[PDB]
């Protein structure tokens, strides 16, 4: 086979030559240059002038071959900087590429696929004018399939990430009718058996639960809570990374949608989200205790009952700065909403020296968030006459000269907390 | 994942 290596000016040649046999052939050889892995010409290709040429070969139904090389090749300069992106999309493509979509040979419209999905990725702009110009029918179509299984593998990862795309980014999120249509296929797929369908079906699902309440309403609402809690206990990351992340949107909400999660039975699967090993896992399971310990009591309760106070005490005590600093809240929003016993017990599983240590952290944010914490705690001790008892104890562990030593700290709202808890409690 | 090259 040589169309390989190809000059770009001979290239052009060929596309222009009145000979569709010679363009299908330089085509082809478009397609191989751009294919390569270091440094794919996309910029002279595009600026030989080709792309409208390709775009037209889309439409040579008589020539499927030409079809799929022009496909493949908008494809890969489709995939480049959003400028690549742009100068696809200006060439008439996306009509073109969902005309293709119908097309009887597997092989081109799942190219048709794939570039739509390079074009959707590109940002909301585009996104949203894939949507326009009525590409989510057709995408909805191929899947129409009493059975996901006699689908090709490749063919049914391709569909997924493209749709997942297409629920991708956010200002402005994608148009509610269009998520309310493609939900019900995302959530057939979120149910299927392919470790790749399923990571982007997760992504899918955690970026429409990225939004306001009525966003995560209207995914919580087909009820894949059960199963993205299912999902986070998997022992794939590409799976677990994305699942997490869906949860931890949804507890941003209502507490009712909160509840939905606990419900599903989620917190289980923290003890071991808390201490996995992959550093981003523990930062994004931290966080949504954070988001948890900030509901109701009886929320608060359920987190205490699943034992996930150590837990949380442990990623406090050594974790990445990171995932302290989400610690450093979750206890805060904890020591917020929390009855007294509850105040006591986080006492108890040992929350005061780790919280302590991180008083002499040289990030601003994360000291007035342990303070404030401080402050609450005292508060359930005043409620019990115990400010003494608790007061020694932060004595033991260096706690009070951390503190005592922080009303010389620059910040202002920091100096002033540190003060008022000196002047309070120790004298 | 944003997008994809292929092969």
């Amino acid at each position: 086979q040589g169309t390989v290596n190809w000059s770009v000016e001979d290239i052009v040649k060929g596309i222009n030559s009145n000979n569709l046999e010679s363009q299908l052939q330089a085509t082809q050889a478009a397609r191989k240059l751009l294919s390569r892995e270091k440094q794919p010409p996309i910029d002279n290709i595009i600026r030989a002038g080709l792309i409208p040429k390709f775009v037209s070969f889309l439409g040579k139904t008589d020539c499927s071959p030409i079809q799929f090389e022009s496909a493949w090749a908008l494809t890969n300069i489709a995939s480049g900087t959003s400028e690549q992106t742009k100068a696809v999309v200006d060439g008439g493509a996306i009509p073109a590429f969902i005309s293709l979509l119908a097309s009887p040979h597997a092989h081109i419209s799942e190219q048709a696929v794939w570039a739509l999905g390079n074009i959707a990725g590109d940002g909301s702009a585009f996104r949203d004018l894939v949507i326009k110009h009525g590409a989510i029918d057709p995408l909805l179509a191929l899947l129409a399939v009493p059975d996901l299984s006699t689908l090709a593998c490749g063919y049914l990862r391709n569909l997924t990430w493209t749709l997942s795309n297409l629920c991708r980014n956010k200002n402005p999120a994608p148009p509610l009718d269009a998520v309310e249509q493609i939900l019900p296929t995302l959530v057939r797929l979120l149910h299927h058996n392919d470790p790749e369908v399923l990571a982007d079906s997760c992504w899918a699902i955690s970026y429409l639960t990225d939004g306001p309440n009525e966003r995560i309403e209207m995914v919580v609402k087909k009820g894949v809570v059960p199963q993205l809690v299912k999902l986070l206990g998997a022992t794939e990351l590409p799976i677990v990374t994305p699942a997490l992340r869906a949860i931890g949107n949804i507890v941003t909400g209502t507490d009712e949608q909160t509840q939905k999660v606990i419900d599903a039975g989620a917190l289980a699967v923290f003890p071991s989200l808390l201490t996995n090993p992959k550093t981003n896992i523990q930062k994004e399971a931290t966080w949504t205790m954070s988001n948890i310990t900030a509901g109701r009591q009886d929320q608060i309760q359920q987190v205490v009952n699943h034992g996930l106070v150590p837990f949380l005490v442990g990623v406090l005590s050594k974790a990445d700065f990171k995932t302290q600093k989400e610690a450093a809240w979750a206890i805060t929003n904890y020591t917020s909403g929390g009855t007294v016993e509850q105040i006591v017990y986080l006492v108890h599983c040992g929350i005061i020296e780790p919280l302590m240590n991180l008083l002499s952290a040289k990030d601003t944010k994360i000291i007035q968030v342990i303070l404030d914490a401080i402050s609450n705690i005292f508060q359930a001790a005043e409620k019990l006459g115990e400010t003494e008892k608790l007061s020694i104890m932060i004595e033991e562990c260096g706690g009070l000269d951390k503190i005592e030593a922080l009303q010389r700290h620059e910040n202002e709202s920091v100096y002033k907390a540190s003060l008022n808890l000196i002047e309070k409690y120790f004298s | 994942y944003r997008r994809r090259r292929r092969y």
